[PDB]
C-alpha cells in the first residue's frame, strides 16, 4: 500500500485554523465520552458473564 | 444669546433595501414599514451652560426621570399546571419589565393568553400582549415585535395582569429612558487621536482638572416614541427633565429657607474666623444635584472658603458643606441666589426646548 | 435475584438508542451523552482510575 | 434563553429586531457556508442598530434556547 | 464573577447607569475592572481578548481566539486602528457623576465574564446568643446547616 | 427582668410602658459599636482586630465592608475571602474591645516593627500620579474647583481657600501639603519611582526624584510605595504614628487614599494591550539579545562537543555544563533597553504600576514584553523526565539546545508555543504545589511553636 | 485557575432543569457565545456573557480584585437565574402522616412557627415561604 | 412540516418501545438518520459558518506572528577581538539639536541622572573593555575574534584546570617551579602576554594529554 511521495504532497497553504479541523476530526471519532460508555457495555456484555 | 441651540432629530429606522431583513420581517411578521415605535436619536448643542448643568439634565434623562414599565401585579402569573415549565415567572416578568412603553395612560392592562396547540416550539411575541382595561389603544404603546419566552408543544402561558408602573431608573434600570449616545465640549481643542503620541490622551488640549468647558454637545437616544409624533415625545422628555430638576432645586430651596427653625437638612456653625460652615444633608439624593449646587454656588462665591459634596454610595444621601467667611444670613442668601441660578438656567433651558423642536 | 446498576447511555439503559425529542419529553437531557449511574435519589460518574 | 430584549449594558431595545436578526442571519449563513465565517455589520445597521459596540456584541452572540433543546 | 484568564472579582459596588462612565459614543462598561489585577497575575489573554472583541462587535463577527493559534498582537492593534478606533483599544472617556473626561484615554471593550456560583446569600451567616446545643459539651452546634454555631 | 430574672420577648411587653433600673436590653448593633473581625487562619497578631461598626442599611447589601488599607492587618483580598465579625455585648468585653483590641494598636507590626498599612494600588499609583510634576499634557495643576474635589471625600475638616481665585492653579504638591499639614513630619528620601535600571533609559524629572517633607509640606518629589506603600519603614504614615499616635497614622492613611483616589477620579488611569507591546525595532532588538544569549549557550555546546568543558574540582562534568549554561542564558540588564524604547512613562499605564510599587516588578514587564527566558526548577533546568535523555517528546535525545531544557524564548505577549507552554507549566505547576505544602508544613511548626512557647 | 472557574461558572446547568428537583443549582438564563471564542466551545454550550469592561480606576472601588458592576446590567438580567433547592423528607413507619397538626392536640409544636400555609401537609405550589414558616407538615404517633 | 413530523413519530415509537414492538428495532434505526438530518437543521441555526482573519499578503488564514525566531548571530557581538566579553555598561548619548555644543556625553549607568537630561537621547552602549560601540560591532574581524577566544579558551581551561593543579604536579602555587607565576600576577591577569605563551606552550603536550584521559 505505498503511498504517492512526499516531495508531491502540497503543504505550503496548510495552517493551523486548518489543524483544527485534525482536533475535530479526533474529537468526532473518540466522542469525548464514548469511552466509559463502551467500557461498560464491555462490562454488561463480556465481562459480567465471564 | 440662547443657550440650547439647534437639535437634531433622527430616528433609527429598518433598512428594507437589505434583502434578508425585507423577507425576514415579511416571513415572520408580515411587516413592510416602519415599526409604529421607533429609537431616536436626539443629538444637542449647548452654549454658554456649564457642564454640571448638561450632564445634570443627561442624567435625569438617563435614570432620574420617571417612566413607565410594564410589570406584572403579584399573583398574576397563573401557576396553573399546564404552563410551560421553561418560561419561569422571574424570566417572562424579566422579558416584560425591558419592553419599552411609550404610554400616555397608566389604567393599561393587558393579559397574555397563549396556547401551544401543536408539534412546534411556539414563540410568544410582543404582539400577542392583548389588552383588557379601559380605553382602546388607539395606538401601540410597544412593538409588536419583541421575543417573549417560547412554549413547549402542548405548554401554555397565562399572565392575566400586566399593568403600567411608574418609577425612575435610578431605582430600578427598567425604567431608564435615555441612553448616552455623545457627549463632547466643543469650545475645547482636540489632538488628533489618531496619532502615535497622542493614542494614550483623551484628545481635548485642555487638562480636565484646569478645564471650564462652556459649550457642550450632547446625544442621547430615546428608545421607544411614536413614529407620527417624534417631536413633540421628544420636547416632553426634554422639558420633562428640566422640570424634574427644577423642582428638586426647589426642594432644597425650602431648606434653605427654613434656615431659623430647625431641621436635620442644615445645620450651620460659625467656627473659628468668621467663617460659617452650612452642611446639608439630603437623602436619597444623587451626584446630579450635588454636582450643580457646587458649580453654581462656586460660580456665584468665586472667593469661597470651601464648598464641596459628596455622595458616598452607603447612607444614600448627599451632604453638601459650605464654608465661607461670611455671617449665616449672608451665606444663607448667597446660596439662596445660587439656586435661583440654577432655576434661571433650567426654566431657560426650557424655554429653548418650546422654541426649538415645535 | 438481584440488580446490577445500570450507567445512564448504557446499551441496557432505555435511552440508548431513544430519540432526542423522546428524550425531551422523557424528562432528559437531549445534549448530555451520560456515562453516570442513577443511585438513591443522586447521579454518580465513576471516574477513571 | 433568549436574546435579551434590551441592550444588557445600555439598554438599547435590540428585542425589537432580534426575532428579524435571528432569520436574517440563517438565511444569510444559508448562502455563504465551523463557527461564524460571517460578518454581520450590514445586517445589523439595516435593522437600525446603531453602531455601539454593547449592542452588537449582545446581540451576535446571545444563545437561543430553543437552537439548543 | 471571573474572567476567562482567571481572574475572580467579589462585586463590591452597584452604580446606577447615570453614575458609570462613559466613552464620548456614550459606551459604558458593566464591570470595571482594576487594573492592578493585570501586571502581577500576567492575565495578558483577557487584555488580548478585549482588543479582539473590541474589533469584534463593530464588524460583527467572532473570532477564534484557541490558544497555540497564530497571534500578532501588533496586527490585531492595527485592525482595531482600521475599524475606526484607536491603535489601542483606549477611548475619550467621561466621569459619569462629574461629566468630567478623564485625562487618559481609557481601555474600555468586552470581556467575556463569567458568574462563578459562590453566593453570598449562601455563604452569610448570623447567629444570636442561643439556639442548638450538643448535647454531649454543651457547646452550639456545628455550622449553618445545623442553625447555629 | 431582674424582678422576674426572666427574659421577655418584644412583643409581650404592652404592659411593661417602660424598663426599671436593673434590666438589661438586648438592642440592635448601630453605627459606632465596636466590632471584632477576624479572618481565618489567625496567624499574625492583627489577624483580630476592633472596627467600629458602618451599618449599611441597604437591604441588597450582605458583605463585609472594609477600606482596603485594612486588609493588610489580616492578609485578606477581595477575591471570596470570608472573616468572622461579633459585636461584643458584655461591659467588660465592649470596653476591652475598644481600649486593648482596637486596631490602631495593630498599625506598627510586632513581628516586624515596622508599618503595617499604608497606600496599596490604586492609591500608590494614585499618589505618584498626584504628586507629580509634569503630566503629559502640561504641569500637574489644578484650578481652585478640582483642588476642593480633592478634599471632598476625605471626612477631615476642610482646608481655606479663600486665598485663591477661581482661575488660580494649584500644585500636585500643594494640596498634599494642605494635608499632611495637620499631622507635621519630616521625611527626605528617594522614591520608588527613581530606579537605577530605569535611569540610562528614559527622563527623570528632577523635582519627581527626591521626596522631601519639612513639617508636613511636601516641597519635592513623588509619593510612591517608599513613602505612603504599604509595610514601608520609616515612611510617612510610620514617622506620623510615632509623633502623633497610630490613629492619626490610620486616619492619614485614609485621608491621602481619598485624596489620591479623588485626582484619579480626574486624571483617570488604565491599562491597554498596547501599554504590554513593542515596537518592530525594539522588538528586533529583544530577538538580537536572546541570540547572543543563545550563541553563547552553543559556544558552551561546542566546548562541550570538542572536550573542552574541564569541570572545577569537586564538580562533575554534567554538573559544571548545567551551571555554565544557566548562566549563559541569563537575561542581561541591556533587555530593559528595548522595552523602554516602547514605553511611553508619562502614560505606559503598566510600566507606572511597577516603577512606583503599586503592583508587579520588573521581571514581570520583561517576561510580559521581553521574554520568559530560562525555567528554572529548583536552581536547575527541566530535568531529562520524558525518557532516557529526552525531555520532552518535542526534542531529540540528548539534544544539545537550550530550548529543550526549559529556555523559553518568547515573552508572554508574543504568545508561548506548544513545548514553551509546556515547561511553563511545569514550573506553574510547581507554584502551586509550593503554596500548598507552605500552608500544612507551616501549620506544624506553628502549634509546635505556640506550645513550647506560649507559657 | 480558569480550568477550575470554567467548571464552577453558573449557566445552563441542564437542558431538563424543570424535571429535576436538585438541590443548590443555579441555572442562569441568559448565556452568550464569546466574542473571541475557542475550539471548546463547539462541545459545550457557553456560560457567562460578554461583559463591557473597563480596565480603570473608579472611585477606589476594585481594590484588590474587587468589581464595580453597573447596577443597570444587573437588573437587566446580567448573570441573573434561578438558584434550586430542594426539601425531601420522609415517613418513619405507619405511625407518621402528612398533614396539618391540629392545635388541639399539639404537644410538640414548634415556637413561634407559622403553620398556616399548609394544604393537605404541604406548602402549596406558587407561595413564598419565610424564616418561621412550616413547610412539609408532619406528624408521629397516630 | 418536518416538525410534526419528528415529534408524533417519536412519540410512536417510544410507545411502541413500551409495548414491546417486533419492528421497533429497524423503525428506530431508521428514525436516527431521520432525526439526524433534522438535527443539522438545528444546528444550522445555531452555527454560523467557519471563520478567521484573512491575511492581505496570502489571502487564506492569516498565520503571521511576532514570535522569535533563532538566526544565529556572529561570534563577534559576544567577545572583542582579544577575546574578552563586551560589558555594555557605558551608556552614549546624543542632542535632540545640533546647536548643543557637547552633543555627546558617554557616562555610566550611575551619572546618567546626574548629566544627561531631556536635551539629549540615548545612543548605542559602548563596551568598557574594548571600548567599541554596540551598532559598529561588525568592524571586529571575526577570524581575529576566533582565533583570540581559541587562545583565551585555551589559556583559561589551562588555568582552571591549573586552578590548584601543577603542570609538574603537587599544588604548589606559592612559587615552585612553573605551577603558578614567573613573577607578577601572570597566572590571572593574562594581559602580560608571552609570560602564558611560552608558559602554556612548555606544557602544552600535559595539557593534550590530560584532556584525552578526562575524556575517557
Ligand atoms: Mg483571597
Ligand atoms: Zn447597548
Amino acid at each position: 500500500i505505498t503511498y504517492g511521495p512526499i516531495e508531491t504532497v502540497d503543504n505550503e497553504e496548510l495552517t493551523e485554523a486548518d489543524m483544527l479541523s485534525f482536533i475535530s476530526a479526533a474529537v468526532n471519532s473518540t466522542g469525548l465520552i464514548g469511552y466509559n460508555i463502551k467500557s461498560f457495555d464491555d462490562l454488561m456484555d463480556n465481562g459480567i458473564p465471564q | 444669546e440662547k443657550i440650547f441651540q439647534n437639535v437634531e432629530i433622527k430616528p433609527f429606522l429598518i433598512d428594507f433595501s437589505n434583502l434578508f431583513i425585507k423577507n425576514a420581517a415579511k416571513k415572520l411578521f408580515q411587516l413592510e414599514e416602519q415599526l409604529p415605535l421607533v429609537p431616536v436619536n436626539v443629538v444637542m448643542d449647548f452654549k454658554g451652560i456649564s457642564r454640571a448643568a448638561v450632564h445634570g439634565l443627561s442624567r435625569v434623562l438617563q435614570d432620574e426621570i420617571p417612566n413607565y414599565m410594564l410589570d406584572i401585579k403579584p399573583g398574576g402569573y397563573k401557576i396553573e399546571d399546564s404552563t410551560d415549565l421553561f418560561m419561569t415567572e422571574q424570566f417572562i416578568r424579566n422579558r416584560i419589565n425591558f419592553i419599552p412603553i411609550y404610554a400616555k395612560n397608566e389604567t393599561l392592562v393587558f393579559a397574555l393568553r397563549s396556547l401551544n396547540n401543536s408539534c412546534e416550539v411556539k414563540t410568544i411575541y410582543s404582539r400577542d400582549l392583548i389588552q383588557v382595561a379601559g380605553p382602546k389603544l388607539k395606538y401601540p404603546i410597544f412593538n409588536p415585535t419583541f421575543e417573549i419566552g417560547f412554549l413547549q408543544p402542548g405548554k401554555s402561558l397565562i399572565i392575566e395582569d400586566i399593568y403600567i408602573k411608574k418609577g425612575i431608573g435610578r431605582k430600578h434600570a427598567a425604567f431608564n429612558l435615555a441612553v448616552k449616545t455623545h457627549f463632547s465640549h466643543l469650545d475645547i481643542e482636540q489632538y488628533p487621536t489618531d496619532k502615535k503620541e497622542y493614542m494614550a490622551l483623551s484628545g481635548y488640549k485642555q487638562s480636565s482638572m484646569t478645564s471650564d468647558p462652556r459649550h457642550h454637545r450632547l446625544g442621547l437616544c430615546f428608545p421607544a416614541v411614536p413614529l407620527p409624533h417624534i417631536n413633540q415625545a421628544v420636547r416632553t422628555y426634554l422639558k420633562n427633565a428640566c422640570r424634574i430638576i427644577i423642582g428638586r432645586i426647589q426642594s432644597i430651596q425650602k431648606i434653605y429657607e427654613n434656615f431659623e427653625e430647625p431641621q436635620p437638612e442644615l445645620v450651620l456653625f460659625s467656627m473659628d474666623e468668621e467663617k460659617t460652615k452650612a452642611i446639608i444633608t439630603i437623602k436619597d439624593e444623587t451626584h446630579t444635584i450635588g454636582n450643580l449646587l457646587k458649580t453654581y454656588i462656586y460660580e456665584m462665591i468665586p472667593d469661597i472658603s470651601f464648598v464641596g459634596y459628596q455622595c458616598v454610595p452607603h447612607k444614600q444621601e448627599m451632604v453638601l458643606t459650605i464654608i465661607h467667611k461670611a455671617s449665616q444670613e449672608d451665606l444663607i442668601t448667597l446660596l439662596e441666589k445660587s439656586i435661583q441660578n440654577i432655576i434661571q438656567t433650567f426654566q431657560i433651558l426650557e424655554k429653548n426646548v418650546d422654541e426649538l423642536i415645535a | 435475584v438481584s440488580t446490577f446498576p445500570i450507567m445512564r447511555g448504557s446499551n441496557r439503559c432505555h435511552t440508548h438508542h431513544l430519540s432526542k425529542t423522546a428524550k425531551k419529553e422523557i424528562g432528559e437531557d437531549p445534549n448530555e451523552p451520560g456515562g453516570y449511574f442513577i443511585a438513591r435519589g443522586g447521579e454518580w460518574v465513576v471516574d477513571l482510575l | 434563553m433568549l436574546i435579551p430584549v434590551v441592550c444588557f449594558t445600555c439598554g438599547f431595545p435590540i428585542g425589537t429586531y432580534a426575532a428579524i436578526f435571528d432569520k436574517a442571519r440563517t438565511e444569510y449563513i444559508k448562502t455563504k457556508m465551523a463557527s461564524l465565517q460571517i460578518e454581520l455589520k450590514d445586517l445589523i445597521t439595516a435593522l437600525g442598530i446603531p453602531m455601539r459596540v454593547c449592542c452588537r456584541t449582545h446581540l451576535i452572540t446571545t444563545l437561543d434556547y430553543r437552537k439548543y433543546y | 464573577m471571573s474572567s476567562r484568564s482567571g481572574n475572580k472579582g467579589i462585586a463590591a459596588l452597584a452604580l446606577p447607569t447615570s453614575d458609570m462612565p462613559f466613552t464620548e459614543d456614550g459606551l459604558q462598561p458593566d464591570l470595571i475592572v482594576n487594573p492592578h489585577s493585570h501586571p502581577s497575575r500576567m492575565t495578558n489573554g483577557q487584555m488580548i481578548e478585549t482588543t479582539v472583541g473590541l474589533a469584534n462587535a463593530l464588524q460583527g463577527v467572532v473570532t477564534d481566539g484557541t490558544a497555540f493559534l497564530p497571534i500578532n498582537v501588533q496586527l490585531l492593534s492595527e485592525r482595531l486602528a482600521q475599524e475606526g478606533l484607536r491603535f489601542n483599544g483606549c477611548q475619550k472617556m467621561f466621569n459619569g457623576q462629574t461629566g468630567e473626561y478623564f485625562d487618559a484615554a481609557i481601555f474600555i471593550g468586552p470581556t467575556y465574564h463569567q458568574r462563578l456560583q459562590k453566593f453570598v446569600l449562601d455563604d452569610r451567616y448570623a447567629v444570636a446568643s442561643y439556639g442548638p446545643t450538643d448535647a454531649l459539651t454543651g457547646q452550639p452546634l456545628d455550622g449553618k446547616r445545623s442553625h447555629g454555631g | 427582668k431582674q424582678i422576674t430574672q426572666s427574659v421577655h420577648d418584644i412583643e409581650g411587653l404592652k404592659q411593661d410602658f417602660r424598663l426599671e433600673v436593673g434590666d438589661i436590653l438586648y438592642r440592635d448593633v448601630v453605627t459606632g459599636d465596636v466590632a471584632f473581625f477576624n479572618r481565618q487562619p489567625s496567624l499574625e497578631r492583627s489577624s483580630i482586630g476592633v472596627h467600629r461598626i458602618v451599618v449599611l442599611e441597604n437591604p441588597k447589601i450582605s458583605t463585609f465592608q472594609m477600606n482596603v488599607s485594612a486588609c493588610a492587618w489580616y492578609n485578606a483580598d477581595f477575591d471570596g475571602d470570608q472573616m468572622n465579625l461579633w459585636v461584643p455585648w458584655s461591659v467588660m468585653s465592649r470596653v476591652e474591645a475598644e481600649l486593648l483590641c482596637s486596631v490602631r494598636n495593630w498599625f506598627i507590626s510586632t513581628k516586624s516593627s515596622g508599618p503595617v498599612n499604608g497606600q496599596v494600588q490604586d492609591s500608590t499609583v494614585g499618589s505618584f500620579l498626584l504628586t507629580r510634576t509634569n503630566t503629559p499634557m502640561g504641569k500637574n495643576v489644578m484650578n481652585k474647583l478640582h483642588a476642593m474635589g480633592l478634599f471632598q471625600t476625605t471626612q477631615t475638616d476642610p482646608p481655606c481657600f479663600a486665598n485663591y481665585s477661581p482661575t488660580d492653579l494649584l500644585d500636585g504638591k500643594s494640596v498634599v501639603s494642605m494635608l499632611l499639614r495637620q499631622t507635621p513630619i519630616n521625611y527626605q528620601r528617594a522614591p520608588t519611582w527613581y530606579s537605577e535600571v530605569y535611569a540610562p533609559y528614559m527622563h527623570y524629572n528632577k523635582q519627581d526624584i527626591s521626596t522631601q517633607i519639612r513639617n508636613g509640606e511636601l516641597i519635592e518629589g513623588v509619593l510612591d510605595k517608599k513613602a505612603v506603600g504599604a509595610g514601608s519603614s520609616g515612611g510617612i504614615y510610620h514617622l506620623i504614628s510615632r509623633r502623633y499616635g497610630p490613629q492619626q497614622a490610620l486616619k492619614m492613611i485614609f485621608a491621602t487614599q481619598q485624596l489620591a483616589l479623588n485626582y484619579v477620579r480626574n486624571a483617570g488611569f488604565t491599562v491597554s494591550t498596547a501599554d504590554m507591546l513593542l515596537t518592530p525595532e525594539a522588538h528586533q532588538e529583544v530577538q538580537e539579545i536572546i541570540n547572543e544569549l543563545l550563541l553563547e549557550s552553543e559556544e558552551i555546546n561546542n566546548r562541550l562537543l570538542h572536550g573542552d568543558i574541564m569541570p572545577p574540582i569537586g564538580l562533575t562534568t554534567h554538573d559544571f555544563y548545567e551551571k555554565l549554561q544557566l548562566n549563559a542564558l541569563k537575561f542581561p540588564d541591556r533587555i530593559l533597553k528595548p522595552i523602554m524604547n516602547s514605553i511611553n512613562p508619562e502614560t505606559n499605564g503598566l510600566f507606572q504600576m511597577v516603577a512606583t510599587g503599586a503592583k508587579g516588578s520588573n521581571p514581570n514587564m520583561i517576561h510580559i514584553m521581553a521574554g520568559i527566558g530560562q525555567i528554572e526548577i529548583n536552581t536547575q533546568r527541566i530535568q531529562p523526565q520524558f525518557s532516557f535523555g529526552r525531555t520532552l517528546v518535542y526534542y531529540p535525545r540528548f539534544a544539545l539546545e537550550a530550548q529543550a531544557y526549559g529556555f523559553i524564548c518568547n515573552s508572554y505577549i508574543a504568545g508561548l508555543t506548544s513545548p514553551e507552554f509546556i515547561f511553563g507549566e511545569m514550573n506553574g505547576r510547581f507554584d502551586l504545589i509550593n503554596k500548598a505544602l507552605s500552608t500544612s508544613s507551616t501549620g506544624y511548626a506553628n502549634r509546635k511553636a505556640i506550645f513550647g512557647l506560649q507559657s | 485557575y480558569e480550568t477550575n472557574q470554567g467548571r464552577q461558572t453558573g449557566g445552563w446547568y441542564c437542558f431538563s432543569w424543570p424535571y429535576r428537583v436538585d438541590m443548590n443549582r443555579f441555572f442562569q438564563f441568559y448565556n452568550e457565545m464569546p466574542l473571541v471564542k475557542t475550539i471548546a466551545h463547539n462541545y459545550v454550550i457557553p456560560n457567562g456573557l460578554n461583559t463591557i469592561v473597563a480596565y480603570m480606576i473608579y472611585g477606589g472601588y476594585n481594590q484588590e480584585d474587587s468589581v464595580i458592576v453597573s447596577q443597570s446590567f444587573i437588573d437587566r438580567g446580567g448573570f441573573a437565574g434561578t438558584f434550586y433547592r430542594e426539601e425531601k423528607v420522609e415517613l418513619e413507619s405507619d405511625i407518621e402522616s402528612f398533614g396539618k397538626p391540629d392545635p388541639l392536640i399539639t404537644k410538640n409544636l414548634k415556637p413561634g412557627a407559622n403553620y398556616e400555609k399548609l394544604v393537605d401537609g404541604f406548602v402549596p405550589v406558587g407561595t413564598v415561604v419565610k424564616k418561621g414558616d412550616i413547610i412539609i407538615g408532619k406528624v408521629a404517633k397516630i | 412540516k418536518t416538525s410534526t413530523l419528528i415529534y408524533l413519530r417519536a412519540y410512536e415509537l417510544f410507545l411502541k418501545y413500551l409495548q414491546n414492538a417486533p419492528n421497533f428495532n429497524s423503525e428506530l434505526a431508521e428514525f436516527k438518520t431521520y432525526e439526524n438530518a433534522y438535527g443539522e437543521q438545528k444546528a444550522l441555526l445555531a452555527q454560523q459558518g467557519f471563520y478567521n482573519i484573512f491575511d492581505p499578503n496570502t489571502g487564506r488564514a492569516d498565520q503571521r506572528t511576532r514570535l522569535f525566531e533563532y538566526k544565529r548571530l556572529p561570534i563577534s557581538t559576544l567577545y572583542d577581538e582579544r577575546g574578552l566579553p563586551h560589558k555594555w555598561t557605558i551608556y552614549v548619548y546624543k542632542a535632540v539639536d545640533s546647536s548643543q555644543k557637547p552633543a555627546e556625553i558617554e557616562v555610566t549607568r550611575k551619572d546618567v541622572i546626574k548629566k544627561i537630561d531631556n536635551h539629549y537621547a540615548l545612543a548605542d552602549l559602548r563596551c568598557s573593555v574594548c571600548h567599541v560601540l554596540q551598532h559598529e560591532v561588525g568592524q571586529l574581524n571575526i577570524k581575529k575574534v576566533q582565533t583570540a577566544l581559541k587562545a583565551s579558551l585555551e589559556f583559561n581551561t589551562f588555568y582552571a584546570f591549573y586552578e590548584s593543579r601543577c603542570p609538574k604536579g603537587g599544588l604548589h602555587d606559592f612559587q615552585d617551579k612553573k605551577c603558578v607565576k614567573c613573577g607578577l600576577f601572570t597566572y590571572i591577569i593574562y594581559d602580560h602576554l608571552s609570560q602564558p605563551e611560552l608558559v602554556h606552550d612548555y606544557y602544552n603536550n600535559y595539557k593534550d594529554q590530560y584532556d584525552k584521559e578526562k575524556m575517557s
